[PDB]
């Protein structure tokens, strides 16, 4: 249930608040409009292998 | 690193190497941000004066991504002890900021509860370094990485002739010949989740390298997240 079920559909951090999943992101990402995906705020975000 | 593979272009961008007076690596580190490196407390006794190098994969050629940085501050955990290697963690603030680019980028710091229930319960983490390639071989001229299974805590305690504290965890193989080794200490143990890599460990110690019935022991980063945050603000 909730975060134990496929990370609650969150890209990164998942927390349970009052029988409800709440997603969040590492520093340097912002939580998208859907409240689940994490968007990098600038170049070379943490945790990503580099391609350029 | 005993076994595993070479890090290919851009695959281990958070690797840092601590270098001595003679420009020789003696310990690893993890890039946390433009000003901070994560390493092992025990490494700060392996040299008087040292610098940090980033963006390097082959210590025998100039690839064009390399950068050497001077250390402004050494922040060692005050409860660290040489007898057990408990609290084996230090943070370095650099004099100049690291300019990110190909082969130079930070690893993410996770939140504690999520990392422990979701990252630390994945099958494997990844360890990397320019350390020895055999228990008593020479150091690698090539940055290597290796996938290491998380090891059951009870089994780890049973196999160890030395105490495994609450600030440590085990990873690796019972008999397969793959392990971190000498000179990889202070280096990254990272865990991948949806193509994003988070810091989960620091290379700390082991009874030899890749020995039968013995595993690699890592500092448990998740127990140090508030301490790391404090160190990075000051
Ligand atoms: C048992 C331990 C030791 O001396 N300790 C002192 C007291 O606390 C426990 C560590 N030893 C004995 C030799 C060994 N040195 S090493 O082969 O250079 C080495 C160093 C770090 C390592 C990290 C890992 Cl994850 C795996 C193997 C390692 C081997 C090492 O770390
Ligand atoms: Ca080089």
């Amino acid at each position: 249930k909730l975060c134990s079920l496929d990370n609650g559909d969150c890209d990164q951090f998942c927390h349970e608040e009052q029988n409800s999943v709440v997603c969040s992101c590492a520093r340097g990402y912002t939580l998208a409009d859907n409240g689940k995906a994490c968007i990098p705020t600038g170049p070379y975000p943490c945790g990503k292998q580099t391609l350029e | 690193i005993v076994g595993g593979q070479e890090c290919k272009d851009g695959e281990c961008p958070w690797q840092a190497l601590l270098i001595n007076e003679e420009n020789e690596g003696f310990c690893g580190g993890t890039i946390l941000s433009e000003f901070y490196i994560l390493t092992a407390a025990h490494c700060l006794y392996q040299a008087k004066r040292f610098k940090v190098r980033v963006g390097d994969r082959n210590t025998e050629q100039e690839e064009g991504g390399e950068a050497v940085h001077e250390v402004e501050v050494v922040i060692k955990h005050n409860r660290f002890t040489k007898e057990t290697y408990d609290f084996d963690i230090a943070v370095l603030r650099l004099k100049t900021p690291i300019t990110f680019r190909m082969n130079v980028a930070p690893a993410c710091l996770p939140e504690r509860d999520w990392a422990e229930s979701t990252l630390m319960t994945q099958k494997t983490g990844i360890v990397s370094g320019f350390g020895r390639t055999h228990e008593k071989g020479r150091q690698s001229t090539r940055l290597k990485m290796l996938e290491v299974p998380y090891v059951d805590r009870n089994s780890c305690k049973l196999s160890s002739s030395f105490i495994i504290t609450q600030n440590m965890f085990c990873a690796g193989y019972d008999t397969k010949q793959e392990d971190a080794c000498q000179g990889d200490s202070g280096g990254p143990h990272v865990t991948r989740f949806k193509d994003t890599y988070f810091v989960t460990g620091i290379v700390s110690w082991g009874e030899g390298c890749a020995r039968k019935g013995k595993y690699g022991i890592y500092t448990k980063v998740t127990a140090f997240l508030k301490w790391i945050d404090r160190s990075m603000k000051t």
